[PDB]
């Protein structure tokens, strides 16, 4: 059969994928962009409107002396120009880091406790739901107690809410299901079962505070606004005094001893709050992703779409804003989520395991990661080699280490069921692309490169972690492009083989998999499409506050 | 020699130990025993074995509800954890025959470590401890089972947690008094940032031996600050004396007074009388059926008015044997006093102050928690210079159990580990034989 | 002990609320079961609710300091800790939420006080509370118009009162009746109704409120014009201004 | 003259407003309300939508048993319900902040030093310019050098740019004057001159990032992406070799050894990085208020617009979001910018003070302190006290107590001219109320209130501060409500008094001096009712990228 | 002026920062001291030290 990639090729140029030469030099520059087009004539606009000239296409050198291709975006037929994968011009990837930031996950173990020794009052399905009632009204921005309050527009935070979800089914089962995350309904039923022993009697919320509230502040304020409206709820719904000393307990179990962040908080040259994407680790990111629970029977899709989870928001909001901005940083992550071709690779060494050892069934040592990384990074290399429409696609070198490593990676923890191996496979194939082209990735790709075979089985202070802990303030990886969302792959492919429910936090996991949430996390890359086309619709705006 | 000042010290029980001893032998600077906790704290860790191989066995790493699914691994540690132990104590010790301490504890299951003085003098800060016994006790473990290369990294995560992705030792299975130092509010704070509870928990909630625990890091960590140096280091030396040391049993002999039946005001009246009888006060105006107090030393107004502070809390929480109100006895003792003398109350305000905030996050919805959980680094209970946290220090060792997260809770392996330890136990006692011995030298 | 400074009479008043010695006017009588009605934390007949095993019970190793100081009743039984709340009418209530906490201090033994400025609370062990609060609404503390038990929903203390003299109260937990000219309780300090109301006696008149108030007012005794009490306050301030520079 | 506030109570109530009874429970709770039975039938609409209950009347207890009040916007004819000045239903208060959160000062000193040193180029107002030009294409996410780059549409950043200024009059008038903000024509003269003579020949950029961008990511991203983009600029318009040795001076130039934040980080529990409310110093925010160049013949106003612009800022956006959250702190904060209260007592106080000193003629000591502070306690609690109407508005103590001793502080401050006697002021004005009424503010409400007398004039570590320098994260404010918006107020009131152009930053005052800024930094009252009349329009919407 | 804080200082500190600490109360009390800077006026003393710190 065709390569995967062979459609995307085809789209974009006028020769077939294998021809070696091209004319350049006679499209226009900009003028053959329907985009660019756009925005020099925005740019005029902008610049009359404001007295202040700004975007300008003869300013600098001049684009599109070559072609400015579109990219599919892969597992759909959506063909875009790159432009509207910017995380700037996509609505979707917006929304995705959104309902990221604005959840967390609070415990109401410790809460039911207070409740049933402290006061000495009772808990039911009844009183939760009566508590969960009480809490959708207050978590958005409204009062339960106090006269005189003034309260959020409902319309302008129709995104927040509360669910709960637990592992006992009789309670589950009894609560109003408005409130509940079915975890029978949402998974199927072998990893149902795992998740529900996870869980056990534990009784979670899954908090999502409104978009514009996080868009005007920050991460680290998902957890204090969920907090207050729990503690507004626990003193409405259980007719507690407004203010007591147990009323501490409430605050101190929401806000720390039964809280989960989706990130933890940044060291002071990066300082960041809490749920910001640098303290997402990695075997979060998997979870958050939810094609596990729908694309079981292949494990090469799940670990692909985690990679376009992950390939987006590390490489293209996080490190291509937060830590950097301007232009950023979107092809550098287009690479790991478009034309199939990232897909392409992983498939090809997911069969040589699957045929050679038998997923999951390869020894977890250097002679699986010595064979199947180099045989997948030789694949990958040689089809840039035999299709030099390929090459022009993923152009520069980064790109293409990013890609062929995440294949090598993800197949060597496919044969292994184990990710620290798939990391060494990692590292291995970005050797051998070295000594193979004599060229890798930009002036500073191999940082964590050269560093990486020997910080893999380290077990020193700040070297020695297991691939699903790491995330992008492991030391080595807090820098650079090409790296985190692919390593996010590389965590979700031994699961995915062994068919885990989950890589890192089953709470983390079954928190995403709710079609309450604006972005669906069962179809990142098609959601992406979608945000591309100006057709995904995001919470937080302000239209109904402003004038028409 | 710098101050006139001398005190008597008495023990817990309220006997005589030593007359006249000078206020500078209890200094920080100069006591011994202050040095010897202080270097002790900074370099005790305590390790749960038995948590490391429960993590390790169901491969729950990295933090809570955390697992990594196939990364299982079944070592018997508890079952080897003298040989462990002893090959972890090899790699922590500078030489064969110095202060490196390795006690296994609970049938192995807990150690005891305290890592040498020595590597502490060479380093900048405290983070010794937890690093140099986290991977002795790594490669001790790895090395006992031949842990392989492929799976060694699961005992690291066990042991430490998600260190480096965290910056705290997030999921680890050790467990310091001490906290890292990106926590510190400000420079200078590391000996604030302990936990109330692992205070009370260390000192087995001897009501005595907690408060001086407390006051002896409270005090130590405002000379680290500069607090405590020039126009402010008498004041704060009287602090520790009158309110940490019980000084010329004035907190010991104001709740034997008061004990029986009395109140927060009760206390203030019998604290008045005795600076007055002291000298330490005196009427500097009469108004309408009101006597204006003034005095010439603010310093020992200030520690007199700490004493009775300290007694208010001893009475007002022991008589409910429940913690929650020393918030209200902080700010109350203060604001009464002040309107009873004229004169300012303790800390100048400071620590009326942070009972206000104190109580509020105690009994709201915003943050805070129960008094166990606050320290000196706390942003709700930093202000004071160390004239507030030991009271509630005191007020926890008094609770009867109405506390959610209480000592039990939060701090049962400190419990296990630094009560051990005499010095940190029964500070008190060694503090004062320092002071003693040391007497004539100052 | 001096208490409070000044020569008004609600300076006066301020430091007879805190003086143990004063004897607090009882105006009006409350049954003991209507006691524990209002405060809501039990049904009359219900055995207390522990939070820890009776003291006695215990094996508690030896501490000079708990052997000094006498157990609350409610601390030896081991009880839960409950409380009582009220909100004060800046229109001349009787007490106001700084005279209680004050007071509460010098009064009552084992007390957590709050105070705030729409509501004033006391926690302490249930069985000593019950008895406390007896006092507390028995007595000139307490004008069942001008002062409310609440333990939510407390706005009031600065609204203008009604066509009664009552305070507002968002879940009307006190009622005038113009038939008697008293006042009842007819919810729970939490705001849940009560089987049967409970009798607060009538309201105090203007002349008396007057008499008893420990709120300084442009329309009363103007905490301007008693000068000795402002002495000290600006005393205090200067005090602590200059010990925080350099301990002069 | 009537007091100031006495239209606005005529406005809430029937009464008179020295009428002491009035009638309740008889205006239907919420349906009293147009804006609550707006929010009723739109939590209907909500819940039915998406399936889960939400905002609902009669959760909890009944709204409205009293007046719901409008307020008067102070200094304007402006009244609306309270909820109309929530932050999140608010656009002008939204965009107030993204404009602070997405500017940075960056000189050009050491990069001009650079390029003439170490490229061994010429600068000119010329080349200047034409790097401004480079700039302001590139700042907003546009390329200058590489071949197949994609770009942020620039309608979705219009918002974004650069400005320079310059002390030198005559270099600023050769610099195209689209880029430049001119001291001359925005600043009086004697305060121009000020202003120049602390810039000299300094020359500074103004940069503006992306609001869009800035609600995505956070205040810590500002700094980097100008940076970026300023890097970019310099290849492009100077003609370097795009990235040498020389390009990481202009690197470490632009994110560090010349850039000034509008705040700075926060220490881990309330972890945050730069550009983030708590980090903004009082003496700052006063200077970014542009009420100093307008109003400058009426220090009251110029000090009450600062108390305007950080009571929203840090009660109601920071303290009410970013450090907790839900319903949050509306009027904690709209007491010390509504129905001209505070304007009556601050004018009362500043009378006082000029008739028996003159301003800036007291001497600076604890004397004028109690004199002053004690007076101006005495009148606001009077007023109080005679218009039981006021009382019943501003019904909570800590907003009576902010109130009331804003009022005694700064007009100690104008006896004085001096902002740590002002503050000494303040604290008096607290300790007073509490005797006078037995009551100041919620439960929490005077920790720094207590500490304050005794820290006022403290050198110690972390006591000791002017007050200017002073801010949210000074230890002793870093928690509470109705004091930090204020606390900016007496920082800005002696400078004010002494027509002072700035209080702690000349470069921080000119930087906001822009009328390409969204928000309207002259006239903050102003603008927040704009917004509450859903009358502004922000930047950093999405429209343009999702449907119609 | 070259100061070293003495090692005393460390030996029962948790961490280094004794010495800026020490350093600059030292100074900003003796600066005070030799002129008798007002308590009005010796805050600035304390910033021109060590700078904006608390708030930074
Ligand atoms: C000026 C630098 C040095 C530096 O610090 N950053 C630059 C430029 C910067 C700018 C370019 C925008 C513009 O043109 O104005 C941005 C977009 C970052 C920003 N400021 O927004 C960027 N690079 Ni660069 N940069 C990229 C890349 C690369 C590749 C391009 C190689 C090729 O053959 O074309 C090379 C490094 C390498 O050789 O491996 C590279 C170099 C360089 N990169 C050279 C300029 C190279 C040139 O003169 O043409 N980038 C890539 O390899 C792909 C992704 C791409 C990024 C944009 C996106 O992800 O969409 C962009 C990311
Ligand atoms: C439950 C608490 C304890 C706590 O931790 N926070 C509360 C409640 C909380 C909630 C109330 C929302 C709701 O009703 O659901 C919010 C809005 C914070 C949030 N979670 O969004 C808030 N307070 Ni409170 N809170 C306020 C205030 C106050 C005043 C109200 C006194 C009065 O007489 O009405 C008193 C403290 C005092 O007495 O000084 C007060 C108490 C209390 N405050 C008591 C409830 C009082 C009651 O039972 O009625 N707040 C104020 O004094 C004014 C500003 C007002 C805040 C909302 C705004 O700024 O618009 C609100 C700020
Ligand atoms: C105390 C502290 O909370 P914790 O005790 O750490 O949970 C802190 N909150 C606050 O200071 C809340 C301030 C805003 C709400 C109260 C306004 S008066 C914080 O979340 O970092
Ligand atoms: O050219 S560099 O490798 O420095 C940057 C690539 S974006
Ligand atoms: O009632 S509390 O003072 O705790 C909170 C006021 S918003
Ligand atoms: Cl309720
Ligand atoms: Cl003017
Ligand atoms: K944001
Ligand atoms: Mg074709
Ligand atoms: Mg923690
Ligand atoms: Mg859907
Ligand atoms: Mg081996
Ligand atoms: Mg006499
Ligand atoms: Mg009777
Ligand atoms: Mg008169
Ligand atoms: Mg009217
Ligand atoms: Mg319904
Ligand atoms: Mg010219
Ligand atoms: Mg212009
Ligand atoms: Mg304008
Ligand atoms: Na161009
Ligand atoms: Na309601």
């Amino acid at each position: 059969a065709d390569k995967l990639f062979i459609n995307a090729l085809k789209k974009k140029f006028e020769e077939s994928p294998e021809e070696k030469k091209t004319t350049f030099y006679t499209l226009g520059g900009w003028k053959q962009s329907e985009r660019k087009t756009e925005f020099v004539n925005a740019g005029k606009e902008v610049a009359a409107k404001r007295g202040i000239p700004q975007y300008n296409p003869d300013i600098g050198t001049p684009l599109g002396q070559r072609v400015l291709m579109p990219y599919q975006v892969s597992t759909t037929d959506t063909y875009v120009e790159g432009d509207d994968l910017h995380f700037v011009n996509n609505a979707a990837m917006q929304q995705m880091w959104d309902d990221i930031r604005r959840t967390v996950i609070v415990g109401l173990n410790h809460a039911h406790a207070v409740i049933e020794k402290r006061l000495g009052k009772e808990v039911t399905p009844e009183t939760i739901t009566h508590y969960l009632e009480t809490v959708n009204h207050a978590m958005p921005g409204a009062a339960v107690v106090q006269e005189h309050m003034v309260e959020t527009h409902p319309a302008l935070v129709a995104d927040s809410y509360v669910k709960v979800f637990t592992g006992n089914d009789e309670i589950a089962d009894e609560i109003d299901p408005a409130f509940v995350i079915d975890i029978n309904k949402q998974f199927p039923e072998d990893q149902a079962e795992t998740l529900k022993a996870e869980v056990g009697d534990g009784i979670w919320q899954v908090v999502r505070i409104p978009t514009i509230v996080s868009r005007t502040c920050d991460g680290a304020t998902t957890s204090r606004w969920s907090a207050m409206q729990i503690g507004m709820s626990m003193i409405s719904a259980y007719k507690q005094a407004a203010g007591e000393a147990a009323t501490g307990d409430f605050a101190y179990a929401a806000k720390h001893a039964e809280v989960i962040h989706m990130g933890t908080y940044l060291p002071v040259r990066r300082a960041r709050g809490e749920n910001e994407p640098g303290g997402v680790p990695f075997g979060y990111l998997a979870d958050i992703c939810q094609s596990s629970r729908v694309n079981y029977e292949d494990p090469v899709r799940v670990s692909l779409d985690v990679v376009a989870t992950g390939a987006m928001l590390y490489d293209q909001i996080w490190l291509g804003s937060y830590m950097s901005g301007g232009v950023g940083f979107t092809q550098y992550a287009t690479a790991a989520y478009t034309d199939n071709i990232l897909d392409d690779f992983t498939y090809f060494g997911k069969e040589y395991v699957e045929d050679k050892y038998g997923l999951c069934e390869a020894p977890n040592n250097m002679d699986t990661v010595l064979d199947v990384a180099t045989e997948v990074t030789f694949y990958g290399l040689e089809q840039y080699e035999e299709y030099p429409a390929l090459l022009e696609d993923q152009f520069g070198g980064s790109q293409r280490a990013a890609v062929v490593a995440a294949a090598a990676g993800c197949s060597t923890a496919f044969a292994t069921g184990n990710a620290q191996t798939g990391l060494s496979g990692w590292y291995l194939s970005m050797y051998l692309h070295k000594e193979q082209h004599s060229r890798l990735g930009f002036y500073g790709y191999d940082l964590q490169d050269q560093c990486g075979a020997s910080n893999v089985f380290s077990i020193r202070g700040d070297e020695g972690l297991p691939l699903e802990l790491r995330g992008p303030n492991y030391p080595n990886y807090a820098m650079n492009v090409g790296h985190q969302g692919e390593y996010a792959g590389i965590s979700q492919a031994p699961h995915a083989a062994r068919g885990d429910a989950f890589v890192f936090n089953p709470l983390v996991k079954i928190a995403f998999a709710d079609d309450n949430l604006v972005f669906d996390f069962t179809n990142v890359r098609g959601e992406f499409a979608k945000g591309a086309l100006r057709e995904f619709e995001p919470a937080g705006e302000r239209a109904l506050i402003t004038p028409a | 020699a710098k101050f006139e000042d001398k005190v008597d010290l008495y023990d817990d029980r309220g006997n005589l130990v030593e007359e006249q001893v000078p206020l500078e032998a209890l200094s920080p600077l100069r006591n011994p025993a202050i040095k010897s906790i202080v270097q002790g704290i900074k370099r005790t860790v305590a390790v749960n074995l038995e948590g490391i191989e429960n993590a390790l066995k169901t491969a729950k790493v990295g933090g809570p509800a955390c697992k990594i699914m196939g990364r299982e691994l079944d070592l018997d540690i508890v079952g080897n954890a003298e040989s462990i132990a002893a090959a972890a104590k090899e790699m922590i010790q500078v030489t064969e025959d110095d202060d490196t301490n390795v006690e296994l504890l609970g049938g192995g299951k807990r150690a005891l470590v305290q890592v040498p003085s020595a590597r502490f003098d060479v380093a900048a800060e405290y983070s010794a401890a937890p690093l140099v016994t986290a991977t002795a006790f790594v490669q001790a473990i790895i090395n006992e089972f031949d842990v392989s290369m492929y799976d060694a990294n699961m005992v690291k995560a066990a042991v430490l947690g998600r260190y480096p992705q965290s910056v705290e030792y997030m999921g680890a299975n050790i467990a310091t008094m001490l906290d890292i130092p990106q926590k510190l509010e400000g420079p200078g704070y590391a000996l604030r940032n302990i936990m109330v509870n692992h205070v009370v928990a260390a000192t087995l909630k001897n009501t005595l031996q907690a408060a001086a625990l407390s006051t002896i890091l409270e005090q130590t960590a405002m000379f680290e600050m500069g607090d405590a140096v020039g126009a402010f280091e008498r004041m704060h030396l009287l602090g520790l004396a009158y309110q940490g040391m019980n000084a010329d049993n004035l907190v010991f002999d104001l709740v034997k007074a008061n004990g029986k039946e009395g109140t927060v005001g009760s206390v203030i009246a019998d604290l008045v009388e005795r600076a007055l009888e002291d000298g330490v006060i005196k009427v500097e105006k009469e108004l309408t059926d009101y006597k204006v107090y003034g005095t010439d030393d603010l310093a020992m107004w200030n520690a007199y008015a700490a004493a009775g502070l300290m007694a208010a809390t001893m009475v007002n929480q022991g008589a409910a044997r429940a913690a929650q109100g020393v918030s209200s006895t902080l700010l109350y003792y203060n604001d009464l006093i002040e309107f009873e003398t004229g004169l300012p109350s303790v800390d100048f305000g400071k620590v009326e102050g942070t009972a206000v905030g104190f109580s509020f996050f105690s009994h709201s919805i915003y943050g805070g928690g129960g008094p166990g959980i606050f320290n000196g680094n706390h942003i709700v209970t930093r202000h004071s210079k160390g004239f507030a946290i030991p009271c509630v220090a005191a007020a926890m060792a008094l609770d009867a159990g109405t506390q959610m997260f209480s000592p039990e809770a939060t701090s049962g392996l400190i419990k296990e580990v630094f009560s051990q330890v005499d010095e940190f136990r029964e500070p008190l006692k060694y503090v004062v034989e320092a002071a003693a011995e040391i007497k004539n030298e100052i | 002990a001096q208490y409070y400074p000044g020569t008004t009479k609600v300076a006066q008043n301020r430091r007879n609320f805190c003086n143990p010695e004063y004897e607090l006017e009882k105006l009006r009588e409350i049954s003991d079961e209507d006691v524990v009605k209002i405060l809501g934390h039990r049904a009359p007949g219900e055995e207390y609710p522990s939070v820890h095993p009776p003291l006695e019970e215990m094996d508690e190793p030896e501490d000079a300091i708990r052997e000094m100081v006498e157990p609350i009743d409610g601390a030896k039984a081991g009880d839960r800790v409950r409380y009582i709340q009220f909100t004060d009418s800046m229109y001349f209530a009787p007490a106001q939420p700084y005279v209680r906490s004050r007071a509460y201090l010098c009064r009552y033994r084992g007390a957590d006080a709050g105070t705030l400025s729409g509501r004033q609370i006391i926690e302490t062990r249930e069985r000593d509370l019950e008895k406390i609060s007896k006092e507390l609404l028995e007595t000139e503390f307490f004008d069942p118009a001008r002062s409310g038990v609440r333990g939510k929903s407390v706005h009031g203390h600065s609204l203008r009162l009604d066509e009664d003299g009552m305070m507002f109260d968002m879940l009307r937990r006190q009622i005038y009746n113009k038939d008697t000219g008293r006042v009842e309780m007819v919810k729970n300090q939490i705001g849940d109704e009560l089987d049967e109301p409970v009798d607060l006696g009538e309201p105090l008149d203007e002349e008396t409120l007057m008499e008893k108030t420990t709120i300084y007012r442009v329309d009363g005794e103007a905490y301007r014009d008693d000068v000795e009490a402002v002495e000290i306050m600006q005393r205090i301030h200067v005090l602590r201004s200059q010990g925080g520079f350099n301990l002069e």
